[PDB]
DNA sequence: ATCATTTTACTAACTGATAGCGGAACTTTGGGAGTAAAAGAGTCTCCGCGAAAATGGC
DNA sequence: GCCATTTTCGGCCTCTGTGAAAAACTCCCAAAGTTCCGCTATCAGTTAGTAAAATGAT
């Protein structure tokens, strides 16, 4: 229907087109009959008829009189429905200066008549005149009279100038204005200018002349003459309950407006002094601002509830304005929500629903069905027989619901795993049972928490349920490619304790032909789950080429074990069973599955095993008891042996040998050392028994204990928490964050005392708070990436570019932190990883790395290589899919149409709430900084050089010696400006002394060229450069943190990349969590979107304009196709939210935040929002050109181009 | 019944485009007259057309092959009248 | 295949009622003008927020 | 180039009416509103009558 939204100015003319009648009168309705009024903010005549096919009157009260107007009152006979359509006018006795225009900074009318604000302000508040014809006068165009001067010059030249007060003389000096003249001139003084900041103030100016004269708006749009009236039905007045009635503060603010326009029209006719006329004006001018923008021009207006009236700007902007509320979000039909449990026999792609909740749900299509099959005649037997609930009713809902998909939804969705697609099965109750291994991707426990369900309808919401969003489908975590359904709690638990090994068991020693008869042996009780025998074991191994080897061979493991391999898909080695399983070994037994078999055997190997742990966790009989707490006898000794020395010290601080700052530190460090002893002697006591074998003698085994089981196997718990329950609190911190000297010595267990207790409520509450404000600092942080990054799509296959960024393994010391194979899993390789010390292509151009390439390049041992990556993809709008690489929770190469920009801000986002030289090997040793590198050729060692025992390339042997998240991830992805920034060298050169200024000192440097730069420079500054060197370009003059720009600016894009990716990585790194880094690059290319233009050339581009890099690139590439110079830019990293606020489209920037300052800059350049991301096709209900919708974008710009021809 | 839309992933390549051929199948056996081509089992138009493609006997080729047979089909047909 | 009769299709008339429109008169409501000692500067309370960035002023 | 005052931002679900004060009569006139009566259009109910078609008997 529509392709574009074209915003702009209104002028008079277009406002009365829009207006159906003018309001003269302030009545509402009567008070009596309780019918619009004539004329009215309501009036039947202007906006519509108040009841359907009716006129006021009741003369035409049918359809057969359908666009008859009636003469007795004037209303025409339609639908209701138009009187949210319809718009009025008033017509404004004197002129009013719209507040946006006026007020908004910077201000448009002071920018355009290059007058300050203030003094617009006093012509419009009737203090002081202003000069709109100068005539044949030495008065000037735009200055400033008092009262006083103007009556003296009054007197003195009479009708020869034109002199005026108010929005009337904005508008009469915005009109003489001439724009193309005002422009030359401009652009001549631009070109004969030197001052800065001037010109920055004309260019400022010369842009917005530029933009009024390109749309064709006019200045003196910008004071208001005619005011539209909004429609009654969005400014409603509705009767409530027991006679109250229901209105909108607009009605109040118009009320206001007419009744002061009224009065003005009233003075004017009785010939009224002045003053009062001036008075009357104001008046005016200031309803018409509150109308318009209540708050912004001074006090606010209130109502009789004491509280500002909501104006249009508060109705269109906030969090509770339009765009958040109501068009980004909305309240659905077909939902429910409902409490829910666990169901332990559900398949993984199942979720139990009530079916009182489905019947509701699902009525429609019951209706369809009891009217197909001929049960009911028509729709109101089929809703009698649904409420009376039959049998028959019951049977076509479970007909109905058989493949039908079903949306669950867990608040909050801080990842897309937060809604998926289950299939329903009908059950009695009223609580919706979910399967447990999608816990974890819900974030969801069974303490309270409620689900949101939700019906697709059309057959195309159904397929995507069904083939996108099922459960099946999502078992691979989009930000870090790990499985997401791995089991917890009482499933690893079991797989612990069936899969544990126990000394002198019954049936140890016996042999056994398989899991069959090892089974069959635990069920008739000849052999404990835990008793070391020997299986034979079929094995079939799939290798990488496909070849399948099965081998029978007897293995010496336990019962348990292999009953569990009776369940473990074929393709698999008995090695991943063979062994105690943890969390860590259920997980990398599902990776494998996935990996070497596929979804549908994950599947049902992940329901088995869930199946398996529930049940042996339960024959286990697994209980916590007060026995189990077993505190060390050596608990009490390190107390009594800390308290001692304790005694000790401070008589040595009686004697004045240390201070009291000495005394704190050493006591804190023996009471953490003496914390640190009594755990691992706990930990001791706790890990190991003592146990009888076969032989008589006594044998060490590890202990069965519930807590050490449970902390072991990693199901719940830790070693903080068993040293807290059966070993010693340790020392708390104060309020302020000090660290108490004396710690709690005593467990829960024994039981604190109450001033124990106290300390610990302390740091609770801390906790506690920290969590709720945190929280809130997450959602922002995610909402803003969201927005910042929502318009990358995957739009091609293959740019064809040969960019790419160097990726070696993370060495922060003697030891690696990650592989390289970690880093290149899924990434397309740039150029080809030639083999060490050989010509040979091992691996070639534009290949995925997935786990047999990671493999073959860990044993080739290969250090270094390139890979493509989104930021240097060549792409115009969005990226391809070879830049990218593999999308982590599919396990393939991206597909054309993923929206990547929001995977990446959810994977950033959503662990926001977890956030807060001697050589060690034997190699060579390299200089560049000092590296050591083994044998095999891989880097092995990293550390700085300030400014040695061996040379470069003398080898070392081992021993040798040489010689706060959160915010942090705010200010990074905000390109923050340290407040204490590193000086560094901006060009290259031989560094000298210069004058010490007083204040400040400057430094010069020369160039290759002999040319002389200017440094400035602060005096408390340690330098690290001496005169007499050649410092290079990006080299550190003052050490400090590193601003992302000056890193842009002198290091270049894949600096900053590498930069602001380590460090969001080694934030995220340092609490565990594993994030991909192709999203902190997606991030970071959002940013790198602009662009500063140095060289203007011959393209339609002014120096010292920010404008988009793709743009530039695309007339670079026109102007090389004609043979034309080319466009030089430097580019401009900018912060997730200036990013987000200077994008093409506005909608979207309205919507994110300042609409304000949006809607007024749009409609004073006339800008054209085409609808080319999600947002604005969210907002206007079109499909997103993401997904499934792409390719109907995509035939649309194709026609669209078609017709164009 | 089936679960797991791998197969079917397989055959088309790309799971948006699988998902917008068999909601055109599903629209052509619900809403048109069009018969399924594998049996029914008593299964919803959207597991039919998931289940024709996993057998390889529908793709878009063929759908838009047999639609633009229909054009030309009636056109002749209305030539004939 | 043909005749005679009942039912069908079509006019007229009367009964009785009911709703709608128009005129006369009365009560109810609604808008407007007037009030002559003199009276001849407002509120109106609050203000328990912090951090970062974008505009004037020098 | 540097203060100094503005400007705008601060997570997702579910229930959940509010506010409450505050100061005129008096007279005159025209228009809307209520009620009543008369005229007229329209219809449901019933009967009678006449001419013709359907139909059964022979
Ligand atoms: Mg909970
Ligand atoms: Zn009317
Ligand atoms: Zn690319």
């Amino acid at each position: 229907e529509f392709d574009a939204i074209k915003i702009g100015l209104a002028s008079p003319d277009m406002i009365r087109s829009w207006s159906f009648g003018e309001v003269k009168k302030p009545e509402t309705i009567n008070y009596r009959t309780f019918k619009p009024e004539r004329d009215g903010l309501f009036c039947a005549r202007i906006f519509g008829p108040v009841k359907d096919y009716e006129c006021l009157c009741g003369k035409y009260k049918r359809l057969k009189h359908r666009g008859v107007i009636c003469e007795k009152c004037g209303v025409e006979v339609t639908q209701t429905k138009v009187r949210r359509d319809r718009m009025g006018h008033i017509e404004l006795a004197s002129p009013v200066a719209h507040i946006w225009f006026l007020k908004s900074l910077p201000s448009r009318i002071g920018l355009l008549m290059d007058m300050p604000l203030r003094d617009i302000e006093r012509v419009l508040y009737f203090e002081m005149y202003v000069v709109t014809e100068p005539g044949m006068t030495d008065l000037e165009r735009g200055q400033m009279l008092t009262e006083e001067e103007y009556l003296d010059r009054l007197e003195e030249w009479g009708d020869e100038f034109t002199a005026k007060m108010g929005a009337e003389a904005i508008k009469d000096l915005l009109a003489s204005m001439d724009l193309p003249a005002e422009a030359e001139q401009m652009r001549e003084e631009l070109d004969t200018t030197n001052s800065e900041t001037k010109r920055k103030k004309l260019t400022k100016r010369l842009k917005l002349v530029e933009a009024f004269v390109a749309s064709g708006n006019k200045p003196e749009w910008m004071i208001l003459t005619v005011l539209p009236v909004l429609p009654p039905d969005l400014r409603p007045l509705v009767p409530l309950d027991g006679g109250r009635f229901a209105t909108s503060d607009l009605n109040d603010l118009y009320r206001r407006v007419i009744n002061r326009n009224n009065r003005l029209k009233r003075l004017l006719e009785l010939a009224a002094p002045d003053i009062i006329v001036r008075n009357e004006k104001r008046m005016l001018q200031e309803s018409v601002d509150a109308l318009l923008d209540n708050g912004r021009r001074g006090r606010a207006i209130t109502g009789s509830n004491k509280r500002p009236l909501k104006s249009l700007a508060d109705m269109i902007k906030g969090k509770q304005g339009r765009f958040r509320q109501n068009l980004l979000g909305k309240r659905v039909d077909y939902s429910g929500r409902s409490v829910i449990t666990v169901g332990p026999y559900l398949r993984l792609h199942q979720c139990g629903l009530p079916k009182k909740m489905a019947l509701e749900l699902f009525k429609p299509f019951i209706y369809s069905k009891l009217e197909t099959r001929g049960l009911a005649t028509t729709i109101k037997a089929a809703k009698k027989m649904v409420e009376r609930e039959e049998a028959v009713v019951w049977d076509i809902l479970d007909e109905v619901i058989r493949e039908h998909p079903v949306l669950l939804n867990r608040a909050p969705t801080l990842h897309r795993l937060g809604i998926q697609a289950f299939e329903p099965v009908l059950i009695e109750g009223k609580a919706i049972q979910l399967h447990p291994l999608v816990c974890a991707a819900y974030n969801a426990d069974f303490d309270g928490d409620q689900m949101a369900v939700h019906v697709p309808l059309t057959l195309e919401a159904q397929l995507e349920a069904r083939t996108l969003m099922m459960s099946t489908n999502n078992i691979l975590s989009p930000a870090s490619g790990d499985p997401i359904i791995v089991p917890s709690q009482d499933v690893v638990l079991g797989l612990y304790y069936m899969t544990r090994e126990k000394i002198n068991a019954k049936g140890e020693g016996m042999y056994l032909t398989g899991p069959a008869e090892a089974e069959k042996a635990y069920r008739t009780k000849t052999a404990e789950l835990h008793a070391r025998v020997k299986v034979r074991i079929t094995e079939t191994i799939k290798h990488e080429n496909g070849k399948l080897t099965t081998e029978t061979k007897m293995i010496d493991t336990t019962v348990g074990r292999a009953m569990l391999w009776q369940i473990v898909p074929k393709g698999l080695p008995y090695s991943l069973v063979n062994q105690k399983l943890g969390k860590k070994q259920i997980s990398n037994l599902l990776n494998e599955a996935y990996r070497k078999l596929g979804l549908k055997d994950t599947v049902i190997f992940a329901d088995q095993i869930m199946y398996t742990g529930f049940a042996y966790a339960a024959l286990s009989g697994v209980s916590v008891g007060i026995d189990d707490m077993v505190v060390p006898a050596a608990k009490y000794t390190e107390i009594a042996e800390a308290e001692e020395e304790v005694r000790e010290i401070q008589e040595q601080f009686q004697s004045g040998l240390v201070t009291a700052g000495e005394r704190y530190n050493k006591v804190i460090d023996i009471w953490a050392s003496t914390n640190d002893r009594v755990a691992k002697a706990m930990m001791e006591n706790l890990s190991s028994e003592q146990v009888i074998n076969r032989q008589g003698e006594q044998e060490k085994q590890e202990s069965f204990n519930s807590i050490y089981m449970m902390a072991d196997s990693g199901a719940r718990g830790s070693a903080a928490q068993i040293r807290q329950l059966a070993g010693m609190r340790g020392l708390m911190a104060r309020p302020d964050g000090s660290i108490i000297e004396t710690p709690i010595t005593a467990n829960f267990k024994e039981g604190l005392n109450v001033l124990q207790y106290f300390i610990s409520t302390h740091g609770a509450r801390k906790g506690l708070a920290d969590t709720a404000l945190k929280t809130a600092n997450s959602g922002y942080l995610t909402r803003r990436l969201v927005d910042v990054a929502q318009d990358v799509v995957v739009t091609e296959h293959d740019c064809g570019t040969l960019e790419g960024v160097v990726m070696t393994p993370h060495i922060e010391g003697g030891d690696v932190k990650v592989a390289l194979t970690e880093l290149a899993l899924g990434r397309v390789v740039s150029e080809d990883i030639l083999k060490p010390g050989t010509d040979e292509v091992l691996i070639p151009r534009n290949t995925l790395l997935d786990e047999k390439w990671c493999k073959v390049i860990n044993d080739n041992s290969v250090d270094q290589i390139k890979v493509r990556s989104v930021v240097t993809c060549d792409s115009d709008f969005g990226c391809c899919a070879q830049c990218y690489g593999r999308d982590l929770a599919r396990g393939h190469l991206v597909n054309q149409g993923e929206a990547v920009g929001v995977i990446a801000a959810q994977s950033i986002g959503e662990p926001g709430t977890q956030l807060t030289i001697q050589a060690k090997n034997n190699g060579s040793v390299k200089l560049h900084e000092l590296t050591i590198i083994d044998e095999f050729g891989r880097t092995k060692e990293k550390h700085k050089l300030p400014y040695l025992s061996k040379a470069d390339g003398d080898a070392v042997a081992a021993g040798e010696t040489v010689a706060g998240g959160l915010p942090r991830v705010a200010d990074l992805f905000e390109a923050r400006k340290p407040k204490e920034p590193a000086i560094l060298a901006e060009h290259s050169g031989t560094v000298s002394f210069g004058k010490e200024t007083k204040g400040k000192r400057r430094l010069i440097i020369t160039r290759d060229s002999g040319d002389t730069y200017e440094e400035m420079i602060p005096k408390h500054r340690q330098l690290n450069v001496f005169e007499g060197e050649r410092i290079e370009r990006g080299d550190v003059i003052a050490d400090g943190p590193e601003s992302p720009h000056d890193i842009l600016r002198l290091r270049g894009i894949h600096a900053v990349t590498t930069y602001i990716a380590n460090e969001v990585q080694e934030v995220y790194r340092l609490q565990g969590v594993k994030i991909n880094d192709k999203h902190i690059e997606t991030i970071v290319r959002q940013m790198l979107r602009k662009c500063t233009i140095t060289f203007a050339g011959d393209s339609e581009f002014l120096p010292g304009e920010t404008v988009e890099y793709s743009q530039v690139k695309i007339a670079n590439r026109k102007l090389v196709e004609e043979g034309k110079e080319p466009a030089r830019f430097e580019r401009e990293l900018l912060g997730i939210t200036k990013a987000s606020l200077a994008t093409e489209s506005f909608i979207s920037a309205a919507s994110f935040q300042e609409t304000t300052r949006v809607l007024t800059e749009a409609a004073v350049s006339g800008k054209r929002d085409d609808l080319r991301g999600l947002k604005e096709n969210v907002i206007v209900g079109r499909l997103i050109p993401a997904g499934t919708g792409f390719a109907y974008h995509q035939d649309r710009q194709a026609k669209r181009a078609q017709e164009q021809q | 019944a089936r679960v797991t839309v791998q197969d079917a992933v397989e055959k088309i390549g790309n799971r948006f485009d699988l998902v917008l051929v068999a909601a055109r199948r599903a629209r052509q056996m619900q809403s048109g007259g069009k018969d399924a081509l594998v049996p029914e089992e008593n299964d919803k138009p959207t597991v039919i057309a998931l289940r024709e493609i996993e057998e390889g006997l529908i793709t878009k080729d063929v759908l838009d092959a047999r639609e633009r047979q229909e054009q030309q089909e009636q056109e002749a047909a209305e030539l004939a009248a």
